[PDB]
């Protein structure tokens, strides 16, 4: 597939590196000046905009990134909806979405260069020694009985899901359950090191019910590029149109000594969550995260939440519906999604590549795994290891160049870069 | 996931869906008529309106035509009776910014009418279209309660056949390969 990012113009230069890193590591992403849409940003613009780019040839359009809050980029505001998601709802009258939302929401150049780093070292800089990894914490209200999904109390239902991650490979689950969460429980979660983070209980725009860790204790986290990514049920978290920022956004702007602290993605909720309904949602997208031979689409957020969502409007119908729509993406939706301590990958390539070359073939001992060939963020050709090896495909000539970037990704692998000298 | 939920036969559009009771419980519960029953079982959600009874449903996503109506008969079903059972009323959809253990089971008019709820065994959803693909959810209703007679009639077993009509059909449609396996997932009717 392919990604587009919908830059405000004043942040258009800000997102160049970003882009470099997504083309060279086997995602086609393309930039749009929000004001080259319409100026002022109108969400009906956006709309038509998503919708005629999808319909370009190829049909291929997978992702959006939308940079900026809402006052450069603004949500799509219906009767008791603010939604991102939508923007995604191209093809029929319902909310199955054809394209997967997510948002880098900023107010100034460092919100958007700290969502940047974040992405680009959790995809491309995670090493085996990233320890903090294959680590959880699951988080529930002292409420909910016979009325829920499947008939589970919040802690019943966080019970399941921490097994669900233990069987998977997570070697800790941190359980805290109310009554007695204090913000302290939350902060020393994040800073002993935590990938993944599940919340069930009531929530504000700016603070989890359970704990009362809210957007004023962000400054105390000190888990410097160790970011899990959180799959949010509760009210407003993500009601990024609130007069503060709010829950995730705070997560997804923090900082400590320049290096980012918080969330490296959530899917947190616009608006009043339903209580039943968003228990299905989420329980889905562990299931999804913890499937075994899912597509590159499945490994991304966007395509584990939503995918998650599905079931949810399959089961609960319009509440469902309504639930899908305000359960909003912040982050990369593309984002490659990490859940244990990263292994090896053997990469065997040629050190030289003919300037009259039309394949490149590369060794590689982990089946599924993306090969990509790039010049300087420009994709030169990419493809999948099938058989132990992936034959790269040139789509363009390389005759005047000197040199070639080699990258190669794999679920839950430490990235492999290489350059290969033009011959 | 019910494991007794199978596809039985699936040609074109046309597919044949088995339900099978699993694991049913009942939960009693505190109510101004009683103790009442909050029925459960695998795979099983409560999307009762407010009032009336607490009767879960199993629904699946079928992939389908991609120019006419959709239409649902039961070519197959079983059951059996229950008497005097208090089926516990629905609390409707709740808000997180509720507590559910402080909402009361409230009982509405439908509890003083004479017929069994919902009525149908079996129903579609709106189509819906997911990329390429044409899709519509079938709900099955195996609990059939009449609220006057305190009679529940439990479906062991219900055999749907999900089937074109010659009406033209609402949200319709009309290289990339990626959402394959997302149809392979939401339908159970595609690898078919
Ligand atoms: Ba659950
Ligand atoms: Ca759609
Ligand atoms: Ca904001
Ligand atoms: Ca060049
Ligand atoms: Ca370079
Ligand atoms: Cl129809």
């Amino acid at each position: 597939g392919r990604m587009i990012v919908i830059v405000p113009k004043k942040y258009e230069e800000d997102i160049e590196d970003f882009v470099d890193w997504k083309n060279q590591r086997g995602l086609r992403t393309e930039v749009k000046v929000a004001e080259d849409i319409a100026s002022p940003v109108t969400a009906n613009a956006i709309q038509q905009f998503v919708k005629q780019e999808y319909e370009k040839e190829g049909n291929d359009l997978t992702y959006v990134l939308l940079v900026g809050d809402h006052k450069d980029i603004p949500a799509k505001i219906t009767p008791g909806i603010k939604s991102d998601q939508v923007y995604g709802q191209i093809v029929g009258n319902d909310h199955y979405n054809e394209v997967f939302i997510g948002r880098f929401s900023c107010e100034s150049k460092e919100d958007l260069k700290t969502q940047i780093d974040r992405t680009i070292h959790y995809e491309r800089n995670i090493t085996t020694e990233d320890k903090w990894l294959g680590q959880a914490l699951c988080i529930a209200s002292a409420e909910g009985g016979p009325s829920a999904d499947n008939g589970e109390s919040d802690i019943q239902h966080e019970n399941i899901i921490a097994n669900l991650l233990t069987q998977y490979g997570y070697t800790k689950i941190i359980k805290c359950y109310d009554p007695g969460v204090t913000p302290k429980n939350i902060i020393d979660a994040f800073n002993g090191g935590i990938s993944l983070a599940n919340y069930t209980g009531h929530g504000s725009e700016t603070a989890w019910g359970t704990s009362h860790f809210g957007t004023t204790h962000v400054k105390q986290l000190t888990n410097s590029n160790q970011l899990p990514f959180i799959f949010d049920v509760a009210c407003v978290n993500g009601d990024f149109l609130y007069n503060v920022p709010c829950f995730a956004e705070a997560l997804m702007r923090a900082q400590k000594d320049g290096k980012p602290t918080g969330t490296v993605a959530i899917i947190a909720s616009t608006i009043n969550q339903s209580w039943a309904s968003p228990m299905r949602g989420q329980d889905e997208m562990n299931e999804i995260l913890c499937e075994k031979h899912p597509n590159n689409i499945k490994r991304t957020f966007g395509g584990v939440t939503m995918n998650g969502m599905f079931a949810m409007v399959e089961k609960y119908k319009k509440d469902g519906e309504k639930m899908l729509d305000t359960w909003t993406v912040f982050g990369d939706p593309s984002l490659l999604v990490r859940t244990l301590v990263p292994t090896k990958m053997q990469v065997t390539a040629p050190a030289n590549i003919s300037a009259s070359a039309q394949t490149f073939e590369v060794a590689c001992d982990y089946n599924g795994a993306i090969a990509t060939l790039s010049d300087d963020g420009d994709m030169v050709g990419t493809a999948i290891v099938k058989d132990g090896k992936a034959i790269i495909k040139l789509n363009e000539s390389i005759a005047d160049e000197t040199n070639l970037t080699l990258t190669v990704v794999g679920y839950n692998k430490v990235t492999v870069i290489k350059d290969v000298k033009v011959e | 996931r019910n494991p007794q939920v199978r596809l039985l036969s699936a040609e074109q559009s046309m597919s044949k869906v088995q339900f099978r009771m699993d694991n049913l419980q009942f939960t009693g519960v505190q109510t101004s008529k009683g103790v009442a029953q909050v029925p459960t079982f695998t795979e099983g959600v409560n999307i009762s309106e407010k009032g009336t009874p607490i009767l879960p449903i199993l629904s699946r996503s079928l992939a389908v035509s991609e120019t006419r109506a959709m239409k649902v008969e039961v070519v197959s079903s079983k059951f059996i009776e229950k008497k005097d059972v208090l089926i516990a009323p629905s609390k409707g959809v709740i808000s997180r910014a509720e507590n559910p253990d402080q909402i009361p089971y409230v009982y509405g008019q439908s509890y003083n009418e004479d017929k069994f709820f919902p009525g149908e065994i079996a129903t579609l959803s709106d189509p819906f279209i997911l990329r390429d693909v044409r899709g519509q959810v079938v709900n099955f209703a195996p609990l059939q309660y009449n609220p006057v007679t305190k009679t529940l009639r439990i479906y062991t077993e219900i055999v749907v056949a999900v089937s074109e009509t010659a009406e033209a059909g609402q949200n319709t449609i009309s290289t990339f390969t990626g959402f394959e396996d997302i149809y392979k997932s939401v339908f159970m009717n595609y690898e078919a």
